[PDB]
């Protein structure tokens, strides 16, 4: 939001603003072009096939054993062993999901830079694609290529 | 709005962000100390007995507030004057010094009390510098002070061989000379006591009854300020958005209450972003979040125009509870029933089905939105 | 009363490496786990501050107040009673003093002829009690007054011979005169001074003085054995650190070394 | 707002809108940068997929 | 182009100027913060003051609120100063306001 | 401030305002420098 | 020009040389950032070439 982020809660500095007017909106259509390229990028990486496999319930193969880069039934998310080690790597700034004002207001308010950074009119939007969908696509192209 | 936002009438098929949602504040709400210590009006005014006009007093009000409404508001009528200032200002302001000089007249000299003026009591005893910021307030004391033999003990200067300065109030009881012969001793031939007493009585006449005068002279606003006026406050509201003051910190917002504890002197409270959400109350002290009234970017998903006007809304990052508390006393969606959360934010005007197709309107978070004949007339 | 005595032992006045203190809350503001940077006046860390000590060894000279100070005794019997700030401290010009008798503080924007060598005679209440006034023979204008119950709390319940450190943060700013402060019981060293270890001070109290001030002179009773510290603030660069519960609980010197 | 009439303001806040607008739009150019870097990777990933 | 006319205390003239604020700036002729135009003044002791005192020239003294830019205000109502509803010519803090 | 517009219209019978579109032109501006909070209308019998 | 005087019109017409060289700035990085896109599809398509 532009508008708030310049100006801080003010119907009279958003009356100023609008002396400068397509300033704005250059800036949010080209967030927004960056902001659909994303989902191309995980799209043309990931989706590549068209059919989502799944390998046979006997996995044997010669004794190589892909028990260790297969998915898991016992995980909620279908992510493997190697995945499910890689997602605690990575320490991700807001991960799309919602807050709820039960959380971004008292407690983690005085401590969360998500909570703080909200406020400011800065906002971060989810992947068109879950990391259970891309566990889904990433299962569907490792399938494929075992058997 | 998406066509006032993309500054066309037609819209293609999408997902367009438009002007972000944000609740409007519901009335405004201010927050000031309840009054310290108040200024020493009763020891000015309500005297038991005030200086004579020669013998004019003087005396400093500081440390303290201001409330010049009040002493006007009390039980006797007092005739309140001016000569160079707002006088509706005074309690909206704040001041460097405020001195006060206090004296008796009779109710004809009333007049020679202000800056530029001549004549007996402007010229000998009583003189205000003429570029003077400040009023004159007097009552006739006649129901109180003057007695039916002649209350005489109050007293004038009437002679002094020069005009004196602003300020300079003259004690020196110097016989005074209107002859060109020098006045040796206590008296001569033209040699002159340069006071007199007023015959103050019950019976005597407007203009010449006794009246009790107090002069206000402050200087103000240039330099660090020992008075200021009343500091105007209302009631203490939660959970509703608002216009907020507290003690000339100015911001808009919800207030609640926070289990978050400052230390003894910390007024305000600034989140990772360097700006205010807390303040301590300052009549009652307790410690009070401020979160900026609710908002959320408004996303607006449309088939194309040249296919229908039916469009759905998302309210980005927002719990579709939340929306509904921005009633707006454009919202028709709110009616609801169709209403989904997804992990994007609250969706409505859209309904959410199993029939798993192929992409078409990309919502996020694995959810995407179609215009659709919907009949699994 | 004022007598200047003629029994002052002359000596060169010791230094003591200030380690980490002399750190006081910036702003009147609230925050917590964070890490703020500030420009502000702070005692550099590991500077020389001066040292003082009294026992039948005395010493109240004048120091300069130049940009602003910091002041800390270790202490037991509240030997310290205030302070005197000023230009010419001889009614030329204004001074302000800030006192603590038996019964009450007072803190007094007058002219204050000031004596040669100002005291006050207790010796531990051995044989008396509070009597004595060796501070000024005359009081011209007095601007501005201000009078409070009794300040400086002890440690309760006591521990043998176990002193308490009193920090205090003075400076003149914009007009107002600014106080910072804090008390702490403390273990004592035996030949070491000026104990290593953190906490900051809070502000005690803001007045409106508006003098200039150029020196000032620590008030002190009259055997004893009081010993305290005085540095000099400078502008510099600090990161103060803000825990959860919002006190600043450490910070760094930011000209210190390269690593600072 | 608070101690300036008018004139003065709307030329005190014509330096934060500028300055905020400048700061903005220095934000979406490095990410213009960083975006085609993040996409030059993806067309890597994809092309090593 | 609309031509203003009136006189003013030669003091006051400072309140002429666009988005200033007193006494004749707020409860009787204020330009408004956008004004296009030109002010001009001159004392006219000559043509408009008489030894006898010409007080055939007036000002407001107080009002309800602040007016409106190039707003006119030409009611003889009493300003109720005093805390009481105030009928009729006078009472305790009700002002004749010219 | 006063803006107007004429059309000449066929009497569609139980509804109300022809459904269409025009602007209304600039009639005068007037120096009237009043406050008004309440309005009326004057017609013939 | 035709409304003010040569020492106070040369503010106004500074903001908006300021604005206007602002506006080309933002237009020549923009072009900078896709002729850089376009390159990397022209070498992409010489390599399918
Ligand atoms: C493919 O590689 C796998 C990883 O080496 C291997 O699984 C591992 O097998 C051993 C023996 O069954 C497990 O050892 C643990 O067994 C139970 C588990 O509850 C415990 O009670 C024992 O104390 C012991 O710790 C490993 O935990 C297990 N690892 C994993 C990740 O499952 C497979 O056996 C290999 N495939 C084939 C065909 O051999
Ligand atoms: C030592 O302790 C004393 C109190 O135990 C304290 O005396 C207090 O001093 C003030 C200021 O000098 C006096 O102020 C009043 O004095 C007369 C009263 O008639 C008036 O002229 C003044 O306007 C004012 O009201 C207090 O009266 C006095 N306190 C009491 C209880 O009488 C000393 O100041 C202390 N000395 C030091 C150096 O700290
Ligand atoms: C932040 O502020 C808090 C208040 O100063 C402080 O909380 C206090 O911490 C102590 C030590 O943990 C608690 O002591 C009690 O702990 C348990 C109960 O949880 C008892 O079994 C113990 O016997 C003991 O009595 C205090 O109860 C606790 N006070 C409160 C109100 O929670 C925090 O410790 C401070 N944070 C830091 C880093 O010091
Ligand atoms: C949307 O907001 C509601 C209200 O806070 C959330 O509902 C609560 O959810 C928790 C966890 O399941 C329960 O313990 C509460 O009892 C629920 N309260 C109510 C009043 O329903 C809901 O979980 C939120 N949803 C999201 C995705 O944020
Ligand atoms: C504002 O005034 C009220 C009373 O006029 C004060 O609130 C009182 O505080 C005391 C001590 O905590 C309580 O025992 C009373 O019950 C409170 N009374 C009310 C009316 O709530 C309050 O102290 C004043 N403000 C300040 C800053 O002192
Ligand atoms: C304390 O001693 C000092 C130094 O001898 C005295 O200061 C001098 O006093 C004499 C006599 O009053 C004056 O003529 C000098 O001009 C002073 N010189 C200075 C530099 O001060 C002081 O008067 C003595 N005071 C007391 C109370 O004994
Ligand atoms: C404060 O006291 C000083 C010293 O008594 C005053 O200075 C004298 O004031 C008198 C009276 O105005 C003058 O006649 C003298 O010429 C002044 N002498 C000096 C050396 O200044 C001062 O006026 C007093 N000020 C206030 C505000 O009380
Ligand atoms: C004046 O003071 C006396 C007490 O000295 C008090 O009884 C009286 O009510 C006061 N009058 C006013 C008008 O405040
Ligand atoms: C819009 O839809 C109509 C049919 O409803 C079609 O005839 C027309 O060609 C379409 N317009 C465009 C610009 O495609
Ligand atoms: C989707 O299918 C489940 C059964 O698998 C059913 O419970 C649910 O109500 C269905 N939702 C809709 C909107 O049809
Ligand atoms: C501190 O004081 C000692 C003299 O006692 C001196 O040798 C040393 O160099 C001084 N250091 C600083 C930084 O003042
Ligand atoms: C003291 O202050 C006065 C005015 O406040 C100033 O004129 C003078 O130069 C100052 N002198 C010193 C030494 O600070
Ligand atoms: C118009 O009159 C109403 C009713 O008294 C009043 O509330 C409003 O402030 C007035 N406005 C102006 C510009 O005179």
């Amino acid at each position: 939001d532009c508008t708030m982020y310049i100006c801080g809660d003010s119907t009279e500095c958003s009356n100023l603003l609008l002396q400068y007017g397509s300033f704005c909106t250059q800036l949010k259509r080209a967030l927004t072009g960056i902001a659909v390229e994303q989902d191309k990028n995980t799209q043309e990486v990931f989706a590549q096939v068209k059919q989502i496999y799944k390998t046979p319930p006997i996995k044997y193969f010669g004794g190589f054993n892909f028990s260790q880069i297969l998915p898991d039934p016992s995980k909620p998310s279908k992510r493997s062993f190697i995945e499910d080690l890689l997602f605690n790597k990575v320490t991700l700034a807001d991960a799309g999901f919602i807050k709820q004002y039960g959380d971004c207001l008292g407690d983690i308010a005085a401590r969360d830079l998500i909570c703080a950074q909200k406020f400011k009119g800065l906002t971060v939007l989810p992947p068109l694609l879950t990391d259970e969908m891309i566990a889904q696509y990433t299962s569907a192209l490792l399938a494929g290529t075992i058997t | 709005e998406t066509k006032c936002t993309l500054k066309s009438f037609t819209v293609e098929k999408g997902i367009y962000q438009t002007s972000n949602f944000r609740v409007q504040p519901t009335e405004s709400i201010v927050r000031f100390p309840n009054i310290t210590n108040l200024c020493p009006f009763d020891e000015v005014f309500n005297a038991t007995r005030f200086a004579s006009v020669y013998a004019w007093n003087r005396k400093r009000i500081s440390n303290c507030v201001a409330d010049y409404s009040v002493l006007y508001n009390l039980a006797p009528f007092f005739t309140f004057k001016c000569y160079g200032v707002s006088p509706t200002k005074l309690n909206d302001l704040c001041f460097t010094n405020v001195y006060a000089d206090s004296f008796v007249i009779r109710g004809d000299e009333v007049r020679q009390i202000a800056p530029g003026q001549t004549g007996n009591i402007a010229d000998y005893n009583y003189k205000l510098p003429d570029d003077f910021t400040g009023c004159v307030i007097a009552w006739n004391s006649n129901k109180l002070d003057s007695k039916v033999s002649g209350n005489y003990n109050y007293l004038y200067r009437l002679f002094r061989k020069s005009n004196l300065k602003p300020f300079e109030r003259d004690i020196s009881t110097e016989i005074y000379q209107a002859g060109n012969k020098p006045c040796n001793g206590v008296a001569g031939f033209n040699c002159y006591f340069p006071l007199r007493s007023y015959s103050f009585r019950p019976t005597y006449g407007v203009g010449h009854q006794p009246y009790r005068v107090v002069v206000l002279s402050f200087e103000l606003l240039h330099a660090p300020a020992t008075v200021c006026g009343p500091k105007k406050s209302t009631n203490l509201v939660k959970n509703k958005c608002v216009n907020f003051n507290f003690n000339g910190l100015k911001g808009t917002g919800v207030l609640t209450e926070s289990n978050k504890k400052f230390l003894p002197f910390q007024q305000f409270g600034r989140d990772i972003a360097d700006t205010t959400d807390a303040v301590r109350d300052p009549q009652t002290l307790e410690i009070l979040d401020i979160t900026p009234c609710s908002f959320g970017g408004v996303s607006v998903i449309t088939p194309g125009t040249n296919t229908s006007n039916q469009v759905a809304v998302l309210y980005q990052g927002v719990n579709c509870t939340e929306v509904p508390v921005a009633i707006h006393a454009w919202r028709v969606y709110s009616t609801g029933s169709n209403v989904f959360q997804t992990r994007a934010g609250c969706l409505i005007g859209a309904e959410y089905v199993n029939n798993s197709y192929e992409c078409d309107i990309p919502i996020g978070a694995g959810i995407c939105a179609s215009y659709q004949t919907q009949t699994k007339v | 009363q004022c007598v200047n005595l003629t029994t002052r032992t002359q000596l060169p006045p010791a230094y003591t490496n200030s380690f980490t203190r002399g750190v006081y809350y910036p702003d009147k503001v609230f925050r917590s786990s964070v890490l703020h940077s500030t420009q502000d006046l702070f005692l550099p860390f590991f500077s020389n501050v001066t040292w003082f000590h009294v026992i039948k060894r005395f010493d109240n000279p004048v120091l300069p107040f130049n940009d602003g100070v910091y002041f800390a005794s270790i202490e037991k019997s509240n030997i310290i009673r205030g302070w005197i700030f000023g230009t010419t401290l001889d009614s030329k010009t204004q001074s302000l003093l800030i006192v603590n008798n038996a019964t009450n503080v007072v803190i007094k924007v007058c002219e204050f002829q000031f004596c040669n060598d100002p005291f006050f005679d207790h010796k531990n209440n051995k044989s008396w009690m509070e009597s004595e006034f060796r501070v000024y023979s005359s009081a011209n204008n007095c601007t501005f007054e201000y009078v409070s119950q009794p300040f400086l709390m002890d440690l309760e319940g006591k521990q043998g011979n176990f002193k308490n450190l009193r920090e205090f943060v003075f400076k003149n700013i914009d007009g107002y005169f600014k106080i910072y402060s804090k008390h702490t019981p403390i273990i004592v060293r035996e030949p070491e001074d000026l104990p290593q270890g953190f906490s900051a001070l809070e502000p005690l109290v803001d007045l409106p003085i508006g003098i200039n001030i150029t020196r000032f002179q620590t008030l002190l009773a009259l055997a004893g054995a009081a010993a305290y510290y005085v540095g000099y603030l400078q502008p510099r660069t600090f990161l103060l650190k803000y825990n959860e519960n919002g006190t600043i609980t450490d910070a760094v010197d930011c000209a210190l070394d390269p690593l600072s | 707002f608070s101690r300036l009439d008018k004139v003065e303001a709307e030329v005190q806040i014509d330096r934060l809108i500028t300055g905020r607008l400048q700061s903005l739009q220095t934000y979406v150019t490095q990410q213009l940068i960083r975006a085609a870097e993040i996409r030059a990777s993806a067309n890597l990933a994809a092309t090593k997929m």
